[PDB]
RNA sequence: AGCCAGGAUGUUGGCUUAGAAGCAGCCAUCAUUUAAAGAAAGCGUAAUAGCUCACUGGUCGAGUCGGCCUGCGCGGAAGA
RNA sequence: CCCGCAGAAGAAGCACCGGCUAACUCCGUGCCAGCAGCCGCGGUAAUACGGAGGGUGCAAGCGUUAAUCGGAAUUACUGGG
RNA sequence: CGGCCGCAAGGUUAAAACUCAAAUGAAUUGACGGGGGCCCGCACAAGCGGUGGAGCAUGUGGUUUAAUUCGAUGCAACGCGAAGAACCUUACCUGGUCUUGACAUCCACGGAAGUUUUCAGAGAUGAGAAUGUGCCUUCGGGAACCGUGAGACAGGUGCUGC
RNA sequence: CCAGGGCUACACACGUGCUACAAUGGCGCAUACAAAGAGAAGCGACCUCGCGAGAGCAAGCGGACCUCAUAAAGUGCGUCGUAGUCCGGAUUGGAGUCUGCAACUCGACUCCAUGAAGUCGGAAUCGCUAGUAAUCGUGGAUCAGAAUGCCACGGUGAAUAC
RNA sequence: CCGCCG
RNA sequence: CGGUGAUUGGCGCAGCCUGGUAGCGCACUUCGUUCGGGACGAAGGGGUCGGAGGUUCGAAUCCUCUAUCACCGACCA
């Protein structure tokens, strides 16, 4: 199925427009332990 | 001995076959000549040259690896037993029957990823980092580095042309010039967006990022012959000019309308006393005019091709490359390597071959 | 010049083994059967067919065919 | 409505199972597919996804959605600042 | 926005769509401050001799490579793992070989273990030709070692120090 | 599993070192004073040969005794006369020694010849307050061989802290 | 006295 | 259309009239400084002067031609 991108009538790239769109943002996960990882309540209970 | 080749004929000898449904290949051949059992399609001879155009592609496709299916047996079969006479002979002939084979099965190769719009010509990457940061950018250049390796190990010639470094470290863009010869043909599956998953020294917090980064191969052409066109396309009328200050302005046909018949834009000029003038100024006027309506009949195709990959959904991913689980994974094609150091820095064509043989 | 005849063969000539068997083109442009018949000048075919012409006999019965140097002419030649 | 006839014979589903809130493990998948009322799950050992076994709840019903009041002393006269 | 007021600036009255799951108040423990006070270490100051320039030695990044194995990479990686790479080490590369295997256990068969040399090969290996045939007797056998076959499996300086 | 190759590649950039750029120094002759370690497929006297690295021979010692092993800076005497020079010892050619199956890739050392950059080093920057800095040599581990590295030992011996 | 950012 | 005056490093401009030797800032490169980037400091490197031909022993300069840009004039019926 579609993807409703950003940049709304992308001219010439056609892969290049879309690394800025928030499809491609970076994912940066969260640490545990690590600078930035408190709890405050877990996975579970 | 020569046991190293025989065993190597007969793995890229399948891949061929598989690659292209061997078996079902024949079957729609069998279903190409069962049209023509009936006598009665040369009524239709634009449907008729169609069929026997594509007879001849599906005969000589399975032909040459039908010969191959005899062909890897009796060559094996001339030396395997006669290796029972060990005879000298025997090595001479051998190896007559193989470079034809071997001929047959390379043409076959570069039959498939020939393919089609200046496909052999020379090359441009254009990678950039987009976002994400200081780690977007180095892998930006980790992929500069990879290209690099791999296409200067295959005899091509690297060139960066633009190029734009990062703040701190790796680039944010580069745009290099990859020339030799079939470049476009190995290059062509590359454009898609490289993901990256691994640790950075760049975070403060030593966090698993996933960065991406594109890399866009075009190949390269000519862009305009362009000239003026036949002068009988052009209509050229004069009338007298509309403004003031004498009846010069109004006793003399100095202005002058050159009208294209295959656009139909008008272009005009009064702005001389002349009309050689007027009519020398019109016609490069106009020759800009039918500059920007065939740059509009480009930009209007640079438009349409790409609101379709825009719309391929997700963008392409291509190759996961997750170096901290030390894996690496294509996504078309499902090709999968646990040496990420040596992916990195070149030998890519795990990657490349096996792409050329889907599609 | 007419009119009556033949206008042969391996030659599916390789060729890109998709075609060109003379017929879009590279060569070569042979030898054979021949009184002759281009390993083809038009037609005709995706390519082979099919229809003619070069060339060859019969017929007929006296002049004929293409160039050169020139004299006078014709077309080209439509305005209020 | 009553008597007689035969035959266990014709008759059990739906939701949920991280916390709230009763009820848990294995497998598959790996910020993907997906879940979700809130907080939030999923980045390779997921009681939260999907399936399986088990369990809990209601039961010819069981859930979702919508609407209303309740909790809300969250327009408070009762009953606030 | 509308009204009223104002010469104007604008005041006054005063919404909704939409969006967020919080925003906030006081106080606690830290950390930080180009806030304060006190105090110490070659920290500065006072000195001495270096490094940075030169040549080489060694390690690293990059580049090259068929491979230039891998790890270490602010301080707290860079004469570090290595208290020592010609072969070995050695994990890498090119080629030549091998599959219950170089090392381990169990089963069935052979053979005492070993010692002497030839030939082919770069060697691993591929055959030989020679020699020896013992310690305990169920005397279908031991134990030690070697060879072979069959499957459990061995093997991995492969990955993740998140 | 094996043979050859690579880890020693080299337009380059950085780190840590050693050697220097000299006259409180170089060379030549003579001469004084150490501590600590090591040694058995090891340390290897005396003697002889070789210019030398070393070789031959053959004692002693698993050692407070035998060997490695003459300490070097110092001091005496002579020359050099401030020059890229009798400084520097890079690179290189030739001839060798030893270890090892093997010294081409890629070992150390000796002899002869060669005689490079370097005349105290930009911005910057490091170590040290006492037997320390600095300088001078010695021994060990790893190891057949292969250190300027590391780890230890003693010689001389400061300056300065308001 | 100058002293910006993550 | 003529006439006027330019083209010099990646960019913006000096030197060109007066013939023999090309700079300035910024940007780039290496180093330093910082945990890192910017700023700062220390070292550097880069052009043969729009193209083509003349004059001279010699042309970035002096003439001539184009090529591009900029300014000005293109009036009277």
């Amino acid at each position: 199925s579609r993807y409703q991108h950003t940049k709304g009538q992308i001219k010439d790239n056609a892969i290049e427009a879309l690394l800025h769109d928030p499809l491609f943002r970076q994912r940066v996960e969260k640490n545990k332990k690590g600078k930035g990882s408190y709890m405050r309540k877990g996975k579970h209970g | 001995p020569v046991n190293n080749r025989i065993q190597d004929l007969t793995e890229r000898s399948d891949v061929l076959r598989g690659y292209l449904d061997y078996d079902a290949k024949k079957e729609r051949l069998e279903e190409v000549n069962a049209e023509l059992e009936q006598p009665d399609v040369w009524n239709e001879p634009e449907r008729a040259q169609a069929l026997g155009k594509e007879r001849s592609s599906l005969e000589a496709v399975v032909d040459t690896l039908d010969q191959m299916k005899q062909g890897l047996e009796d060559v094996s079969g001339l030396l395997e037993l006669a290796v029972e006479a060990d005879d000298e002979e025997t090595f001479n002939e051998a190896v007559a029957e193989l470079d034809a084979l071997e001929e047959k099965l390379a043409q076959l190769e570069f039959r498939r990823m020939f393919s089609g719009e200046y496909d052999s010509a020379d090359c441009y990457l254009d990678i950039q980092a987009g976002s994400g940061g200081t780690e977007a950018q180095d892998w930006a250049s980790m992929l500069e580095r990879m290209y690099l390796r791999w296409a200067e190990s295959r005899g091509f010639k690297t060139e960066i042309i633009e190029e734009s470094e990062g703040e701190v470290a790796g680039i944010k863009s580069v745009t290099i010039k990859i020339s030799g010869d079939y470049a476009y043909g190995w290059l062509r599956t590359e454009t898609g967006v490289h993901r990256l998953v691994r640790k950075s020294p760049f975070d403060s917090g030593g966090r698993r990022h996933t960065s991406f980064s594109s890399a866009f191969v075009y190949p390269e052409v000519d862009d305009d012959i362009d000239i003026e066109i036949n002068p009988a396309d052009l209509r050229i009328d004069v009338y007298r000019t509309s403004g003031a200050g004498a009846q010069h302005v109004n006793r003399t046909e100095s202005a002058v309308r050159i009208t294209h018949i295959p656009t139909g834009i008008v272009t005009q000029c009064q702005n001389d006393r002349s009309q050689h003038k007027n009519k020398d100024q019109a016609m490069k006027q106009m020759k800009a005019k039918l500059y920007e309506l065939e740059m509009q009949k480009k930009n209007a195709e640079k438009q349409a091709m790409e609101d379709n990959k825009s719309d391929i959904g997700w963008g392409s991913q291509i190759r996961s490359y997750v170096l901290d689980d030390s894996r690496i994974k294509d996504l078309r094609t499902g090709v999968e390597t646990r040496n990420t150091q040596a992916v990195l820095d070149g030998s890519l064509d795990q990657f490349i071959e096996a792409s050329l043989k889907a599609g």
